[PDB]
């Protein structure tokens, strides 16, 4: 079933106990293998959708690195076109590492890189270790959507998802436009 | 490569040492009479014992019958039932255990054991005409190396010659084939 | 005639001290079987448990393993001599005699190979050296806790002392005039260095 | 006797899946994509895995250089002649999953300087090392009809999916001759 | 010859670890030291990603497992048994396989001084907390120590 025009990578990259696991659990084509995560660094969702008549692959790695995984958890950026900076809105902790974060994707990855930033368990009401308006000024600073999320505040993550990959869509693609014989019998005229 | 006989008998003729299969029985039946000796002759639950004991023994020896043979992981009951009937049994016991009484949609069997060499000579007093297996070990030593193998099975006897049933028959229904690990790396 | 592999024979004859030590346990792991949990535990926690349990229980699982190996040895020797066939009499003063019988045939039929040279006392005691000792060929604790391993791996040599005193008894003298000791006190002279280090030896007394 | 191709841009994802067989059609075609990925991630993760001995002193830039086998190919595009090449090359990925063995096929693999990998599943099992020999100038041709039919293209985004007639008819022909 | 030896149990940990260094044969070898856990985590988890590639697209009714992995540096030559362990042995090329000598080792030194070895464990993660991997409960058997230097001296 190869009838995807492109395949996009992009990476689910955040901090370690995020529950990023949980997050990228629902929206899935989960099937074959799992629970790759500790096999080398990643672990692999993939979806294909509609954008005015031009299918697009999804390619999620789910990059995660413990104490000893260095350099190749920085190869794994080699080309990724689009980021999914994962925090949680439960302790400070892990939104002072979206700095630095940031800081080796724009220095590795692709040059210009779509990157969204969203906040798992949002249900939780009783740890708000940040405040959302401190995030969304954050968030103003470098050209970058943000959202939060819950299991009971549904249908968010995908929209932002969606609307993600039709941002980087109208960056890389290229305009492609889509682009009575002479039937009887013949008599030769050359010399 | 070759077939399962082709490979019983080769590593049996010249790829093993022997002994006399009385003394064997001999050490064996030493082993149970002490435990009816210095039990009170509980054979209710002498016989937990002696599953610990085939269990124990089992889970070490699957590690030598792998190292000779060196057959794949079984997967499919069929496979496991002509293996243990065909090999596994042909190298250590030099016996041919015959398999009947397939259950529904391959799930369990039974290994009929048309001569056992752990009781070679036995006549069980009176009131052990009902309680005592005698060969609990085997069937212990059976779940021990599945278990090793991967592949989880309540083995139990339904039958035995020692008792005065007409053939010895050990049932050996497969319970879940529990799947290798992966690494918790978060 | 029919036989049965080394291999699993010299396992299950080793295994018998978690046996005579588990035994206690239960006398003085949890799983389900088929419908109630029984309780395993392996065999390395109680040889240790041996190593360390304490005197009175030590000596009461000697005893235990010694009478085990008594009763192998005194029902293993109606069936040696009817096979082999020697020519020994009921209660021959002539302890010599005997003690080749069981140098000879005894322990070539248990274990692979005959025993090696005896000392000769001709008025009380003998002595029966044993070198590398087959069943206990592949036994190791560290590089360094050698001094460990010798007394861990003390009763695993009840077992032939028990063959000899059951050997000896069902052929005159009974199990009240007859002791052995088995010990590590026999030195390499001059053989190849196996895995085990030390030999060895029997000392049995018969007045 | 090459069963199938694959082979990955720069950064992984498949984009060149023409399986050479009569009929199997065992596999998905979304796994392969997974496959693919996670022949990039263990040829990444393989590289930290030179052993100490020839991790500080190599002193082996002598087999690097790979022998000129003759008519790996056939019996042209922009090349022309009866062949795409007549010299020795040189080896680029030296410290990278080269070759992965198996009792029912073999994987082989080759690598562009510029970071493309090239990925030869064959189902015939040469002394692993005549079988990397043969490998490589395949790959090779391989990479020629890429460079000639992929990247002088103007409908073929840089690093997407292949989507083109020349170039599989093109190495279908190049792999039924091979065998 | 050689440059690394290990065995890896069915709990996904590192049973045992042996390196070498120059061809001497009493070589600086480092024996189960614990520099060598950094880089034996990710070699199990290569290991594990291309036998599950091999089960995934392997065909037939066999299930086949991986012989060899050859880099440009080195090769891994690999056995795997059906009781979940693997003997892993890295080595420059010079010869077809090392797989005759991977049987003899699982057949004539582990099988005959850990299987064999009843004051000595097996299934060395025990009581929950260490069967995914997070433990050190490696061998330390005198005899296999010293024999498998004994047979691994020569081929370096
Ligand atoms: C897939 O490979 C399954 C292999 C079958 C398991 C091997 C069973 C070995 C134990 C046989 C019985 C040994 C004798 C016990 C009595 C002392």
């Amino acid at each position: 079933g190869y009838d995807y025009d492109y395949l996009f990578k992009i990476v689910l990259i955040g901090d370690s106990g995020v529950g990023k696991s949980n997050l990228l659990s629902r929206f899935t084509t989960d099937e074959f293998n799992i629970e790759s995560k500790s096999t080398i660094g990643v672990e692999f969702a993939t979806r294909t959708i509609e954008v005015e008549n031009k299918k697009i692959k999804a390619q999620i790695w789910d990059t995660a690195g413990q104490e000893r995984y260095r350099a190749i958890t920085s190869a794994y950026y080699r080309g990724a076109v689009g980021a999914l900076i994962v925090y949680d809105i439960s302790k400070s902790s892990s939104y002072e590492n979206c700095n630095h974060w940031l800081t080796e994707l724009r220095e590795n990855a692709d040059d210009n890189v779509a990157v969204g930033l969203i906040g798992n368990k949002s249900d939780l009401a009783h740890l708000r270790a940040v405040p959302t308006d401190e995030a969304k000024n954050f968030a103003m600073e470098n050209q970058m959507l943000f959202t939060e999320t819950s299991a009971l505040n549904s249908d968010n993550v995908d929209k932002a998802f969606r609307e993600l990959i039709v941002a980087i869509f109208q960056m890389v693609s290229k305009h492609q436009v889509d682009l009575g014989a002479p039937k009887g019998p013949t008599i030769s005229l050359t010399p | 490569s070759r077939s399962l006989k082709a490979m019983g008998e080769e590593i049996w003729k010249n790829k093993t040492e022997k002994i006399n299969t009385e003394l064997f029985t001999l050490t064996y039946g030493s082993i149970v009479a002490q435990l009816c000796q210095d039990y009170e002759r509980d054979f209710n639950k002498v016989n937990d014992h002696l599953y610990s004991m085939g269990y124990n023994i089992g889970c070490r020896l699957i590690e030598d019958f792998l190292a000779r043979t060196a057959l794949p992981r079984c997967e499919n009951l069929v496979k496991t039932s002509e293996v243990l009937s065909k090999c596994a049994f042909k190298i250590f016991l030099n016996i041919t255990p015959n398999i009947t009484n397939w259950s529904h949609n391959k799930d369990t069997f039974s290994l009929i054991l048309d001569e056992n060499p752990l009781a070679d000579f036995v006549e069980l007093p009176m009131d052990a005409m009902k309680s005592l297996w005698y060969s609990n070990i085997l069937c212990g030593v059976l779940k021990g190396s599945l278990e090793m193998v991967q592949l989880d099975c309540d083995v139990w006897f339904v039958s035995d010659i020692l008792r005065g049933d007409s053939q010895t028959e050990i049932k050996v229904k497969l319970n879940r084939i529990l799947k290798d690990e992966i690494p918790i790396g978060e | 005639l029919p036989k049965v592999s080394q291999s699993v024979y010299q396992m299950l004859l080793n295994e018998m001290v978690p046996l005579a030590m588990g035994i206690e346990r239960q006398i003085s792991r949890l799983k389900i079987e088929e419908h109630h949990t029984v309780d395993i535990i392996r065999s390395h926690n109680l040889i240790h448990e041996l190593y360390k349990a304490d005197e009175e229980e030590k000596e009461k699982v000697l005893a235990r393993l010694r009478n085990i190996g008594f009763q192998i040895g005194l029902k293993l020797s109606e069936l040696l001599i009817f096979s082999n066939n020697p020519n020994l009499k009921f209660k021959e003063m002539d302890l010599l005699l005997i003690m080749k019988f069981i140098c000879r045939d005894v322990w070539k039929q248990i274990f692979g190979k005959q025993i090696d040279n005896l000392k000769t006392n001709h008025r009380g005691t003998f002595y029966l050296l044993d070198y590398d000792y087959r069943p206990i060929q592949s036994f190791s604790l560290e590089e360094d806790a050698k001094n460990e391993e010798l007394k861990m791996i003390e009763p695993f040599l009840e077992i032939p002392v028990g063959i000899i005193r059951g050997v000896l008894s069902s052929l005159g003298y009974s199990s009240e005039e007859v002791i052995c000791l088995a010990s590590f006190i026999d030195r390499p002279t001059d053989r190849p260095k196996t895995a085990f280090p030390k030999g060895v030896s029997f000392h049995v007394q018969v007045t | 006797a090459i069963e199938t191709i694959l082979v990955i841009n720069k950064s992984g994802g498949l984009i060149y899946q023409r399986n050479f067989t009569n009929d199997e059609q065992k596999l998905n075609s979304n796994e392969y994509l997974i496959l693919a990925s996670t022949l990039h991630g263990v040829f990444a993760i393989a590289s930290q895995l030179t052993p100490k001995a020839l991790q500080l002193t190599q002193q082996t830039n002598i087999e690097n250089t790979i022998p000129y086998i003759p008519y790996v190919g056939m019996s042209l595009g922009s090349f022309k002649g009866d062949d795409f090449f007549k010299e020795p090359f040189t080896n680029w990925n030296k410290s990278g999953l080269r070759q992965l063995c198996t009792d029912q096929f073999t994987m082989f693999i080759y690598q562009t300087l510029t970071g493309l990998k090239f990925v030869a599943i064959s189902s015939s099992v040469s002394t692993s090392n005549l079988a990397i020999q043969i490998a490589d100038n395949f790959l090779r041709k391989v990479y020629c009809l890429y460079s000639d039919y992929v990247m002088k293209d103007p409908s073929y985004s840089m690093e997407m999916p292949i989507r083109s007639n020349l170039f599989d008819e093109k190495v279908k022909k190049m792999v039924e001759n091979l065998q | 010859g050689i440059y690394s030896f290990w065995i890896f149990d069915r709990h996904c940990n590192c049973i045992f670890d042996r390196e070498w260094t120059l061809a001497s044969n009493s070589a600086s070898g480092t024996i189960n030291s614990k520099q060598n856990e950094e880089d034996a985590k990710l070699l199990y988890g290569m290991i594990f990603s291309l036998r599950s590639i091999t089960q995934k697209l392997s065909k037939g009714s066999v299930k086949n497992d991986i012989r060899s992995i050859s880099t440009g540096k080195y090769r891994v030559h690999t056995y795997c048994t059906a009781s979940g362990l693997w003997f892993v042995l890295l080595s420059d090329f010079k010869q077809q396989s090392y797989t005759q000598v991977l049987q003899y080792i699982y057949s004539h030194i582990y099988v005959k001084y850990v299987s064999n070895n009843l004051l000595s464990p097996y299934d060395f993660a025990e009581n929950e907390n260490e069967m995914r991997g997070q433990g050190t409960r490696k061998i330390t058997n005198r005899n296999f120590i010293s024999v498998l230097e004994s047979f691994l001296a020569p081929m370096v």
